[PDB]
């Protein structure tokens, strides 16, 4: 065995505040199947057959035997009294951990090949390996967050070696005031470095067991994304004899194994280590590597804009990874099978009336619409009720919403099982349901 | 339509006091490096690269400079480079020089600007073409093109005083921040850079400055509007601070397969001499005799040994490697000379050890001496049973008595000890002549 | 010489690069453009390949009085390897490359260039106690040459002396 | 090249882990890592690779479970083969690896079925550790002590390429209080002598550096030639990196003795009469020169008649070698077979 | 040895007639029947064609202690010309042809036969004053042999001595 995958689901992550419509995120089924499916699915494609999930009981409902897939999840019901981060969340599950871990959050819709990251982990014997993507422009129709009033975001700076494989510097703008500060000794070993500011994190960390062992002894750390990784990248450059027992037994103490350089006194470096200087890995034990992806699909579900941006393109990926699931379902009764788009998904028990003008949109289960309907750039599911004369253009519907005659709604999302009166619409939800 | 012929500006004044146990006697540009005057290398380089007209500015001890230049081979009618001499007693810095140049309206197109101590073999056709294309596509946005050489941060030719750090746009070479690194342990960079581009910022610490630049006439104007500018560093910093409008951008060109350096103190002087001996700058070796002088010729042998004419050698003497001997030198028996340069007309006794030393013309050394890493000026003399510790300097006509052992860092000169007392027998020994300039 | 013969017959050519400045690449490219089988191979494997070669044809820079050669660097080892297998050697050179001098001066015989070609300047302090030597030309004794092809015919190396006697007056040997 | 078309050609940019399952597979993860490192070329050297392979084999032997009825004696032998077939696919093996294979297979077969699993595991680990300790380090120390007696003050020693044994011998001799200087010769598909140059400069020894084609220029000054080896053939020839035979021939032409140092566990049983046939080819794209704008051989596949050759090995006859130093002493080259394998 | 390898690859074989018994014709015919290219020529053209030969393979009648050979008449010259081109020479022989003798006296080394084979009897006018000699066997020094192939493997000529010491007791060297 090599890895022991861990997929935590305590809430939606760490930024639940900006996106909470009506229901808990981990069980959110927008996009037909629930989000927590796609991570697991990829773990099935590579070859993994066991996934450990940490979540609350309410999300755990029906999940014990929902599917009979190859995985045999060992679900541990975390107490719901408090919502604390991942640091001691990993500590709670320590007795069940045996080998190296692959921490993965229940937010990715990634389609990357995992072989590259594990190849980097294996080849260089790294102590950490991350995944990030080039910061893509958020160009899309406005999610209707009052149409305006967008704030600023604290940027992050990543300084990477010229070859773009080894991480050398990383910081956030929050603590920094007006300028960076370089150690000076780093430049004497890496004369030229590059800087990146527009990037997106993927939260696919690969860690060694010594990292967990060091973490268990110090409860001060609360989030790995904000406290552990900066500490590691800072300490990787500090020499064993630097200038600022009973010091929490720093990571260097919890190292009882060798690297690609410490084998024997013969293996000392006269082309026994790449032909370079003798003292390069004798003391440097903490090494970090990062693989950067230029193009593809990789994002985290935390924003209202993504709520439709992802669903606008997930039909293509779903058809790519599933060749036996047509967009239409067997339990679909469409009167007008001539105005249907190619990526027009329809679920079971879906009643369709005449003039089924559907395209670039998703239809769910137990759906009811009537004649004179034109739904475009929209998604809706979970037992909706619609009468004749409703024109929909980007109006997301959650569940149990009744639509009256002549109700033409554009880009306004409605949920909470609330009825909608005739000839009423707005640019966005405003009152949703 | 071809562009006007290339023109160069030469500054032949140091405007500093980093060579002042010695410069009271001779100006800096007339110091003998590898038995050749230090002003010849710059003129040879400027002639080779393709410059067709040169201006020279001299303020301090201009008479000797004029005398030396009038006998050179670049003032002959057959030379393709014309030398014009302009001298004045009001020059205090480079700013005054450029203000006078603008007032007299000499340069009319792109030109070169250099000091009087630069050793290089760089061809600048590509850099000139790049600058011309840049200033043709746009309108007066770039006003300079600095020159750097790629090197490691541990070479023995990188003094602590000259080290710099730069910030570079990767796509088009453009300097966004340029800072000295003397007396600092941590470097700071303003955040306003990163808001400009996305992934173009690079931090470079592997560049060596050659003090060679390609300037446009507009630069002259910028040295008259700002009356406070006095050096090139002030100009660069002021341009990089005021980013409002006009003459803003500055570009850099980095070479990798050529050579270029400047001499500013004893350490870099020694490094440059050592690099020149070992054929690192070769279109120009001591065998070439580019000065066209009849008294400077030599023959090359194994292990980098150069021998002048008529030189006589004794029995049992051994020369290891990297040695230069001027004409007229006489050497005794059972000597040991390594990594040394000896001027013309010198007499040396027996059982002498010279290691990384430098002797100038007309120097006599007595038998039974040991010398390490020291410089001797004209007409010096050393008696018997003398040992000079590393980093020793003796100026003109200085005599050192016998049975003495100077400590490290000793400096002796015939000029007033600290600016009428008898010579101390404790300092310069018996029959010595000089005062200890310890400071 | 090879292009003229390639018009009627078929053969295979092996080119060895000289690697202070790789120039055999251009020769191989030009030979391949004409439609001749070519192979490029580094200097290190000259000896291991000699067992499959039929002839050696080379140029030169200067021809000395006693038949010695001033060639590019690496020709001495090639001549020794060819002699080890008794393979014939041929030199192609016109008449204006003959000089009335003997190999006695040495020193300036070779031609040294900057050590930048061998060791890059970016090696750091290691370039403070290491000596680098980069010669260009090489001397070849006349016992390793079989034939001379000139603009008048083929001659043995011993005939060259006679040629000199009808080319230059002995008075003007030293300018 | 039809002359060497018999040998296979492989590139170093063909990933083999793309189609392998991520959380372990039939191949043990240690072999996956070792093959990845071999293919990436991060572990080079005739002796380090053997140590790494033996460490990986120890790791695999640590984690093993006996089948319910099948004895481990044949089970382990049958199980080991696919791993090393995969390793051969990654990169061709060397003589030391083959000898280690033979020794390990003999040890595995020789075990008895009466013992338990733990006893067998401990015995195998102890045997592997003893083999590594005895056949590498002590032999190197003995060879260095033997060779210390042929270095004198004022000598000039010539070395080629990179070899750990030569560097160890030279550094020990210098520490012992002898004064000399060294000359380094380099070839240009790899430039491997810079490691030796750096080690010698750091140790505090004067040195000179040059390329192979100028070898005839400096041989008048040299007094001794010291060389390593990769394998020893049955007839007495020596197999090493390409270019050693040229140095031997020119040194013979200039009357300079040649010494060869090698360990006794690299003795093969093959017979070869020429420096051809059984060799290994390499990637032909590394010969491309980067000289300013002029970049020839780029897209060389466009031309039909253009071929690039890249040899790795070269055999030297025993008529150009004057002395061989092993852990058992110093012997003439022609007497290698009569002592090395006469114990059989 | 040749017929075994002929089943896979193709090559060319040249056979010398070995006058005056001329037994090379039989081998030429036998190898031609198996489907291999062959060429027959007289003894005198051995040196003229040696420049186009890759290997030489022969047998032997006896093997002496120091590695010397006792072979057919024309072998010695054949060994010399190969040495002129550094072409390897291979001897194929089993292990019962090894003898613990040394080349001290050559009175019994060669074998002489009637002069009928060289000069016929029908020249009776001048046969009273001409002496004819017809040797059969021939001596070859050990410096001209590269490899020995037997039912054990390949060995150098130096190893032969060791084999002797493990095959015959030193007492029974002289019967």
């Amino acid at each position: 065995m090599e890895f022991q995958a861990v997929v935590m689901a305590v809430g939606g992550g760490s930024r639940m505040t900006d996106l909470t419509s009506s229901i808990p995120k981990p069980l959110l089924p927008v996009g037909n199947k629930p989000l927590i499916w796609y991570p697991l699915n990829l773990l099935e494609r590579v070859g993994f057959e066991e996934v450990i999930v940490v979540t609350t009981r309410d999300v755990q409902k029906a999940l014990c035997a929902e599917f009979k897939m190859k995985m045999k999840p060992d679900i541990v019901c975390i107490p719901d009294d408090a919502d604390m981060g991942t640091a001691d969340s990993l500590r709670y599950i320590y007795p069940k951990l045996k080998t190296d871990v692959l921490v993965l959050s229940c937010d990715l819709i990634t389609d990357v090949a995992l072989h590259e990251v594990v190849d980097l982990f294996r080849a260089y014997d790294a102590s950490l390996a991350m995944l990030m993507r080039k910061g893509q422009d958020s160009i899309e129709p406005v999610p209707g967050q009052k149409g305006k009033k967008k704030a600023v975001e604290q940027r992050d700076f990543i300084g990477v070696d010229s070859t773009g494989k080894r991480l050398l510097f990383m910081a956030n703008e929050a603590d920094l005031d007006e300028e960076l500060v370089i150690k000076g000794s780093i430049l004497q070993k890496h004369p030229r470095i590059r800087f990146h500011t527009g990037l997106v994190d993927a939260h696919l960390y690969c860690l060694k067991k010594y990292i967990v062992d060091f973490l268990m002894e110090n409860g001060s750390i609360t989030s790995i994304r904000s406290e552990l990784i900066p500490y590691l990248v800072r300490k990787q450059f500090s020499s064993a004899s630097s200038q600022q027992e009973l010091k929490s037994l720093d990571i260097y103490s919890f190292i009882k194994e060798a690297n690609t350089l410490n084998l024997a006194p013969y293996d000392a470096c006269w082309n026994a280590c790449r032909g370079d200087r003798w003292e390069d890995l004798s003391r440097s034990q903490v090494r970090c590597y990062v693989h950067i992806m230029k193009e593809g699909l990789c994002s985290r579900v935390s924003t209202l804009g993504l709520y439709m941006e992802a669903n606008r393109q997930v039909p293509k990926l779903l058809s790519a990874l599933c060749p036996e699931e047509p967009p239409v379902h067997s339990s679909a009764q469409i009167v007008s099978k001539h105005l249907v788009g190619v990526d027009s998904l329809i679920g079971p028990e879906t009643q369709i009336g005449e003039k089924s003008s559907i395209k670039r949109s998703v239809i769910g289960s137990s759906c009811l619409i009537k004649d004179r309907v034109t739904i475009t750039n929209c998604l809706l599911m979970n037992s909706v009720t619609v009468e004749e004369g409703s024109n929909i253009q980007g109006s997301v519907i959650c569940n149990n919403a009744v639509i009256e005659k002549g109700a033409d709604i554009k880009d306004c999302l409605i949920g909470s099982g609330q009825r909608i009166e005739a000839k009423a619409k707005r640019v966005n939800e405003v009152i949703v349901g | 339509e071809p562009p006007p012929p290339l023109q160069a500006v030469l500054v032949a004044d140091s405007f500093d006091r980093r060579f002042f146990p010695i410069s009271k006697d001779q100006p800096r540009v007339l110091l003998p490096l590898a038995n050749v005057a230090l002003i010849d290398y710059t003129l040879e380089f400027l002639t080779a690269t393709g410059v067709q007209e040169t201006f020279v500015f001299c303020c301090w001890k201009a008479a000797q400079i004029k005398e030396h230049l009038l006998k050179s081979k670049w003032c002959r009618p057959t030379s393709l480079n014309v030398v014009r001499i302009i001298t004045s007693e009001l020059y205090r810095s480079l700013g005054d020089v450029l203000r006078d140049v603008d007032a007299k309206a000499l340069v009319r197109s792109d030109f070169l600007l250099v000091y009087g101590d630069v050793i290089s073999n760089i061809n600048i056709t590509r850099a000139l073409e790049e600058h011309r294309l840049r200033r043709k596509l746009e309108k007066n946005v770039s006003v300079m093109t600095m020159i750097f050489k790629e090197s490691s941060p541990s070479h023995p030719t990188r003094c602590h005083e000259d080290n710099v750090v730069v910030a570079v746009d990767s796509t088009t070479n453009r300097v966004l921040h340029f800072q000295k690194t003397q007396g600092l342990r941590r470097f700071a960079f303003p955040l306003s850079l990163f808001q400009g581009s996305s992934d173009g910022v690079e931090v470079r610490y592997d560049l060596l400055d050659c003090h060679i630049s390609i300037c446009s006439p507009q630069v002259a104007q910028l040295f008259t509007d700002n009356f406070d500018y006095q050096t090139r560093d002030d100009f660069v910093r002021g341009l990089l601070v005021n980013e409002e409008i006009l003459g803003n951008q500055i570009h850099m060109h980095v070479t990798a397969k050529e050579y270029g350096a400047r001499v500013s103190n004893l350490h870099m002087y020694s490094a440059v001499c050592a690099d020149v001996i070992r054929r690192w700058v070769y279109p120009l070796t001591p065998e070439a005799n580019f000065t066209d002088s009849t008294t400077q010729s030599c023959t090359h042998s194994r292990h980098n040994i150069y021998r002048g004419p008529e030189v006589s050698l004794g029995h049992g003497s051994i020369l290891e490697e990297n040695v230069l001997l001027g004409s007229g030198t006489v050497i005794g028996s059972n000597c040991f000379i390594t990594n040394s340069v000896i001027g013309p007309g010198c007499h040396i006794g027996d059982n002498v050890v010279l290691d990384q030393t430098y002797l100038w013309q007309g120097v006599r050394v007595a038998a039974g001496a040991q010398i390490h890493q020291s410089l001797l000026c004209d007409n010096a003399e050393v008696k018997e049973r003398v040992t000079l510790k590393p980093r020793s300097v003796l100026t003109s006509q200085v005599v050192v008595g016998p049975n003495i052992t100077l400590p490290e860092g000793s400096v002796i000169s015939l000029h007033p000890p600290d600016a009428m007392k008898g010579y101390n027998p404790a300092e310069v020994g018996a029959a010595g002549k000089g005062y200890l300039w310890k400071a | 010489f090879l292009k003229e013969a390639a018009r009627k017959r078929k053969f295979h050519v092996i080119v060895a690069e000289c690697a202070p400045f790789c120039q055999g690449h251009e020769m191989a490219v030009n030979l391949s453009k004409a439609g001749i089988e070519t192979t490029v191979m580094t200097d290190a494997a000259i000896f291991a390949v000699m067992s499959r070669v039929n002839k050696v044809i080379i140029g030169t820079k200067t021809i000395l009085a006693n038949g010695a050669l001033r060639a590019v660097t690496g020709t001495h080892t090639l001549a020794l390897a060819a002699k080890h297998h008794s393979t014939p050697l041929i030199v192609c050179a016109p008449m204006f490359k003959l000089s009335p001098q003997f190999p006695n001066e040495e020193d300036s015989f070779h031609k040294f260039v900057a050590p930048e070609e061998v060791l890059p300047f970016t090696e750091g302090d290691i370039l403070e106690k290491v000596s680098v030597h980069c010669p260009v030309f090489d001397y070849v004794p006349p016992e390793l040459i079989t034939l001379f092809i000139s603009n008048i015919g083929g001659n043995a190396p011993s005939y060259i002396y006679r040629l000199m006697s009808e080319l230059y007056h002995p008075d003007d040997h030293v300018l | 090249v039809s002359l060497f078309s018999h040998l296979p050609q492989y590139s170093r940019q063909n990933s083999l882990t793309q189609f392998m399952s991520i959380p372990s597979s039939v191949i043990h993860p240690a072999m996956v890592r070792l093959g990845l490192q071999y293919s990436q070329g991060l572990v080079s050297g005739s002796n380090a690779r053997c140590i790494a392979l033996l460490r990986a084999l120890q790791q695999v032997i640590q984690d093993y479970t006996t089948p319910p009825n099948e004895e481990l004696s044949r089970d382990l032998v049958n199980k080991l083969k696919p791993y090393m077939s995969f390793l051969t696919q990654c990169r061709p093996l060397s003589a030391s690896m083959h000898n280690a294979i033979k020794f390990l297979n003999k040890e595995i077969t020789s075990v008895g079925s009466s013992k338990r699993e733990e006893e067998a595991k401990s015995e195998l680990r102890a045997a592997i550790d003893r083999y590594v300790q005895e056949k590498i380090v002590l032999a190197a120390q003995a060879i260095s002590r033997f060779a210390y007696q042929k270095i004198s003050n004022g000598d000039v020693i010539l070395v080629y390429g990179c070899s750990s044994l030569v560097s160890r011998i030279l550094q020990e001799a210098w520490t012992e209080g002898r004064r000399f200087r060294v000359v380094v010769v380099d070839s240009r598909p790899w430039l491997e002598g810079r490691h030796t140059l750096r080690s010698l400069v750091h140790a505090g020894v004067p040195a000179s550096y040059l390329l192979i084609p100028a070898a005839s220029y400096v041989l008048p000054e040299v007094s001794k030639v010291l060389l390593g080896a990769h394998a020893l053939l049955a007839n007495g020839s020596v197999m090493s990196r390409v270019g050693t035979a040229q140095l031997a021939l020119v040194a013979r032409a200039h009357n300079v003795p040649v010494l060869v140092c090698c360990e006794t566990y690299k003795f093969c049983e093959r017979v070869q009469t020429d420096a051809f046939v059984s060799n290994e080819l390499d990637d032909p794209d590394d010969l491309q020169c980067k000289r300013g704008e002029h970049v020839a051989l780029a897209n060389w596949q466009n031309h039909a008649s253009l071929r690039l050759l890249n040899l790795v090995y070269d055999v030297t006859p025993p008529e150009l070698v004057d002395l061989v130093i092993t852990e058992l002493g110093m012997i003439p080259c022609s007497s290698v077979p009569v002592v090395l394998r006469v114990k059989s």
